[PDB]
């Protein structure tokens, strides 16, 4: 019946405080109870607020809900920010005949140690060249923050065709990983003396190079 | 002559009022038995204000008012002197000097229903709190913002009443409770309502 | 203690049909309202529909994009929830969770969503299943035969997700990393697994990656030798 | 459900002082406020009902006032027998009648030196193999006294326990018992038994003593 | 008007007991009756009411655990008590209820009876004379007393010469000893010239063991 | 303890009126309503209405509007139901009952029912005049067990009473409920099963009495 | 109004069996406003149940009310011999209405009617009226088909039937079918018969006579 409007993302340093809003599009926010949920990547959600400002047993008091009738909005205030708060947050409420979620708010903790990428590069395999293909495989790991650029070379020329490259993903050790794949023909791999994978991170650059051997 | 006070016709009533439109039954010129009110197995709440419950048999009153309505178990704690919250503030206010008793029981078996009992209402908004025993039954669209509502709903313009979601599966606090409030009056007039003369 | 487990979900074509099931445990399933909630890739939570308790009248409510297309039902005898899904679309591509809350906090056949399962993936695409090619990423024949080397497997041109990879039939776990897949312009996925190993072992130890693509039943053991 | 508070918690005043005690209800209770007096080892006596209505056979020096949240008990001139804990009680909300935590009134007496006495064990107790040597500090003020047991002039420790009275309703002094307890064998290993009292009413520590077998 | 409590003593955790209160010098059936308790440090708690109309009341600390009753034909009041916890250890008073119109109060209270909830056994005291001597004498006055030792639980009660001696009497609060047993002393200042002419007896009473000891205290001549 | 006692039976012509009483006892009269119900012979309960013992307020079923008038006296603690403009479809057993379906003070719906009832009052409405039965033998003829009887015809009002052999014959006896004939007069039969071996040797006689007319007819029943 | 259908109208159960009587409303009735009644043979009715479920004072615990909305049920856990009676439901949700009623009867074994026939007495024929009686004696169940035939012509309209209550000894019924004619219409014909069909009969038992033999 109604919809719930959230800010797409919010971002703040450890030990500070953030607020996430949840604006009801139609009818009073206070008509029915508003809940909030926490979801970490590769996990199901969990209740963090119920009934506007109640907490389920085991949730830290750091997390607190509220309602403003003026801006027709629920809110979730999160205080003393911790590395574990790095999660996606949702509000939900209901009508007698439908349950309604908010669009989501991505939380990130602006203050964790910088880490340069561990980079590895593999050449096309004999089996893949016998299958009349070639893939240069560049693997990028253990970096923070989770933002990198990757730029291939054929001896010195910047390669742009045949490149397929991942948006980075968070590893088990809070750092990030990414994959980059330069597709070639078996002859392109051998017309050049060498191919390199260059990775740029916080302005610094890390390189591996390989040749037909 | 010595007609009994009709407390049965408020406790034993089939259907109760919505709390925004609370019912008031006036009682006069009768002999009261309070024995029906003692040792009550069904009453989740029996509390008295300005009188001892024992002493109801010892006393006489000019009028007695039996007010009656349904609310949640959670909200019965608002039906008292010096209370605030949506029910105390916008539906049924008792004064701070109240002489009377407040009585309540769970009624999930009378007032919940398959497909829900959305028929019991509460006032969600008012421009001020209620005065004690003020009864507001206005259905005027509550203006919450700077923009006039011109009598219709929309952005910051909401219906002033909300239905209770009395589904049978409601948790104990969230179930309907029947509430009866016995206001005891004493005035200049001969005290028409007395306990048992024996 | 409370546990929810979804079943069904996979690759299906537009206009097609599926049925999801969810087994429930550790609470009064009879007393519970139950709802399905779905999550589209890289996006938020959408409520699909609700079924109230038998005690409430057992009726079902539905969101706008799925009404007259999906149907929720329950077998209380098997403490099981269902979602029938017909006339499927690209937009129905999501992880589907079964959900409810604690009996303590119920109002209007609703409350907090305290309880979620694992979630089953539904992929609605005109594309058919494609099994991967598995190629050995041989250790770079330099270093020195006293240090560390790295070797791997390329799992290439497959659809849909997921791929699973292990080393030496599960006997090699330390120093193993398996990277997120790239979704290629071709609509196919390519993924890499890598492990760090003693150089001095490369002439005497057998290194094998084991690959498992359940959407095709493609299972491939690939030996990773030196050059 | 109307928690009840009192101020002060504890008070010390002279005989003749106007003592005024306060009580605050967590809600308005109109005039439905009662006051009680309790003395050590006694039934609470009702002093006041309806915030101000004095109970039958209460000294007219007791008075009470206030309405709504805030209430008073005034003793117009404190007397030695007024050593008590005083409680307020709401009678507005029933049947759950709530009491305040109380207010103790100690008497600020003038100094009194302890009349100090020592007793040997009974011959009955010694036949039951045990020796409780007792020392009595009778009718002293203030309550702060240091007692010290000595046996053959050797300082004693851990083998003595003490009990002090509440304040007297007439002379507003205290008394203190100190009791050394030994085995018959430890009692018989020694000759001299002594109780030394250090108190601000004594120009120097006063010893009372006996020789085991004197009397 | 008087009220007198009875049936107080030692009870085991999880256990049960029935307190009793006798009323005198008023028409008992005309008045509301109450039980109120005092823990050593946690203040005063109302625990039950019984009116004139068979009407009974309890707080949720007590609901279903205790049960109040009146036998008007015996001028008497009771509290049945079940599922007794360490935190029910208190002095239990019975009180009369009365009301000046609307204004309700507890006009008369009894002396209270002590209930101890602990996993121990009761023991009667030993009573030893603290005989008066020159070492007990000063300014025409002498101190004498009774040591009441090694009992459990409280209360011990003491009076002198059947209650006919109350002036100059100090009875001390009980010391809990390292043995887990209690001890106290009762002492009295008397004229030193009264010794050997007057007889002095401490009348000791311990309900939790039914022990009564009338211990004569003989004077010493030295 | 609680009891309701109603007026005795009344016979009426059409157009006339009847006034059934309901003397209440053993409860506080002015605390409960009085509901009234009637039952036509051999069928169900027709509700007539309700009255307050406290304030005289009434409720009537549509069928009785402008014919019924209910009243309560609080001094004798007696309810009444007066029915005027009588006709054949007013032939019924009329009952009063102590009411807890509606409040006597505030006239609102209650959790309860018609709890204590009166013994009932039979009212019969007919043009017909008091007539004793024409008694006719139902003769047996010619294996081991036979049956014989009496037709008890054209009487008004109810009832007739019939023994056999001055009460000495009771086993195997059946008396049928009366049928109202189109003539406005009642008819029934009494019959008895008898040993055929002794058909021509035992005496059989039906003992008809019609108390409303003081007609007595002991009709002998033999073969022909 | 709200109309109350009871089913079945007659309910044949054994002594000691559990009676279960249906009352069903044309609308959802307030669960606070349904009642049930027992009417024993030759007595005024007594209240059994109020508020759908609460038994009235002095009603034995074998009686119980149940159900809600449209569908309500009176359980008698055991039929004691005193309970072979008529039962009614009632509502005061909307105006006040009684249910059609349900008789409970002793579930007997089948019993064949001892069929007898009786001509009109000459004392009756002298008056200008003729009544012919057919007696179905000591039978069960109640349902029998009594065809009056006169010179092979089936009779209708000119006959009335009367039936006993269930006999206190053998728990069986009995029935008097009665044909009535003028003297002239009786004398117009020769052969008089009642054909009885009933469950206890392997074929219809006809009893007959010739007028004047
Ligand atoms: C209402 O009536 C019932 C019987 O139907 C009776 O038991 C009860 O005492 C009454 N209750 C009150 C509070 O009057």
């Amino acid at each position: 019946n109604f919809m719930l409007t959230q800010p797409h993302s919010v971002s703040e340093s450890p030990g500070k405080t953030v607020t996430i809003s949840c604006t009801r599009s139609s009818g009073s926010i206070a008509s029915n109870y508003v809940q909030w949920y926490q979801q970490r990547p590769g996990s199901s959600p969990t209740t963090v607020i119920y009934e506007d400002n109640q907490r389920p047993s085991g949730v830290p008091d750091r997390f607190s809900g509220s309602i403003d009738s003026s801006s027709n909005s629920a809110s979730l205030t999160i205080s003393g920010l911790k590395t574990e708060d790095e999660a996606d947050y949702y509000c939900q409420s209901y009508d007698s005949s439908n349950q309604v979620f908010g669009g989501g708010t991505k939380l990130t903790v602006l203050g964790q140690p910088k880490a340069a990428p561990s980079v590895t590069l593999f050449p096309p395999s004999s089996e893949e060249l016998q299958a009349n293909k070639a893939t240069l495989v560049c693997l990028i790991s253990d970096f923070y923050p989770g933002a990198v650029t990757v730029a291939w070379k054929a001896d010195s020329s910047p390669v742009k065709a045949g490149v397929e490259t991942t948006t980075p993903s968070k590893q088990s050790n809070n750092k990030y990983a990414a994959s980059s794949y330069l597709s070639l023909t078996p002859e392109q791999w051998k017309s050049h003396r060498s191919y390199s994978c260059q990775v740029t991170h916080e302005g610094s650059t890390v390189e591996k190079t390989v040749a037909p051997t | 002559i010595t007609n009994l006070c009709p407390f049965g016709e408020v406790f034993n009533a089939t259907r109760f009022a919505s709390v925004y439109a609370w019912n008031r039954k006036r009682i006069s010129n009768c002999v009261a038995d309070y024995s029906v009110l003692y040792n009550s197995a069904s009453f989740s709440t029996f509390k008295c204000y300005g009188v001892s419950p024992t002493k109801l048999n010892d006393l006489c009153f000019t009028n007695v008012y039996a007010d009656s309505f349904v609310i949640r178990g959670d909200e019965v704690r608002q039906i008292a002197p010096g209370q605030t919250g949506k029910i105390a503030d916008y539906n049924y206010k008792l004064p701070d000097d109240f002489t009377g008793c407040v009585i309540a029981w769970n009624s999930n078996n009378l007032d919940s229903k398959v497909g829900g009992n959305y028929n019991y209402l509460y006032r969600l908004f008012r421009k001020s709190n209620l005065k004690p025993f003020e009864r507001d039954i206005s259905t005027e669209i509550y203006q919450a913002g700077s923009t006039p509502c011109n009598g219709v709903e929309g952005f910051n313009c909401y219906f002033p009443l909300q239905s209770y979601g009395f589904q049978p599966t409601n948790g104990v606090g969230y179930q309907p409770y029947r509430v009866v409030v016995l206001s005891f009056e004493l005035l200049h007039a001969p005290a028409t309502v007395c306990g048992p003369k024996k | 203690e409370v546990q929810l487990v979804e079943s069904g979900g996979g690759l299906v074509k537009p206009g097609g049909s599926l049925r999801l099931s969810c087994a429930a445990s550790g609470f009064t399933f009879s007393n519970a309202w139950m709802s399905w909630v779905r999550q589209a890739p890289g996006k938020g939570l959408e409520w699909v529909g609700r079924i109230k308790s038998k005690t409430d009248g057992g009726t079902t409510d539905y969101a706008a994009p799925v009404k007259g297309r999906f149907t929720i039902s329950r077998d209380d005898s098997k403490n099981t929830l269902y979602l029938q899904m017909n006339s499927l679309k690209t937009e129905d591509t999501a992880v589907y969770y079964c959900t409810t809350g604690s009996e303590t906090y119920y109002y209007d056949s609703s409350g907090p969503f305290d309880y979620w399962g694992q979630g089953t993936l539904v992929t609605v695409s005109s594309a058919s299943t494609k099994g991967p090619s598995v190629f050995p990423l041989a250790p770079s024949s330099k270093s020195t035969s006293g240090g560390t080397a790295a070797l791997g497997c390329l799992v290439k041109d497959y659809f849909p997700e997921p791929v699973t990879v292990s080393w030496n039939s599960g006997a090699l776990t330390s120093g193993v990393h398996t990277f997120p897949a790239v979704l290629q312009s071709s609509g196919l996925y390519s993924l890499s697994s890598v492990v760090t190993v003693p150089s001095s072992s490369l002439g005497t130890q057998t290194y094998i990656c084991n690959v498992n693509h359940k959407p095709s039943n493609t299972k491939v053991d690939k030996k990773v030798e030196p050059k | 459900d109307i928690e009840m508070t009192q101020s002060p918690s504890s008070l010390s005043a002279a005989v003749g002082d106007r003592v005024t005690i306060t009580c605050r209800a967590s809600q308005s209770i109109g005039s439905y406020l009662n006051w009680y007096q309790q003395k050590p080892g006694k039934a609470p006596k009702l002093l006041i009902y309806a915030a101000s209505s004095l109970q039958s056979g209460v000294p007219s020096r007791f008075s009470g006032s206030g309405s709504g949240t805030d209430f008073t008990l005034t003793i117009s001139s404190l007397q030695p027998e007024d050593f008590a804990i005083y409680y307020c009680q709401q009678s507005y909300v029933s049947p759950t009648y709530t009491f305040g935590p109380g207010t103790k009134v100690d008497i600020k007496r003038t100094v009194a030196a302890p009349s100090v006495f020592i007793f040997p064990p009974s011959d009955e107790q010694l036949k039951s193999g045990t020796a409780s040597v007792v020392c009595l500090l009778n009718n002293f003020y203030p309550r702060e006294a240091k007692v010290q047991w000595k046996v053959d002039n050797a300082l004693q420790s851990g083998n003595s326990q003490e009990s002090v009275t509440e304040q007297d309703s007439k002379d507003s002094t205290y008394s203190l018992s100190s009791t050394l307890t030994l085995s018959k064998a430890d009692y018989e290993k020694h000759k001299v038994y002594a109780c030394e009292v250090t108190h601000q009413g004594l120009s120097s520590p006063v010893t009372k003593s006996f020789n085991r077998g004197e009397c």
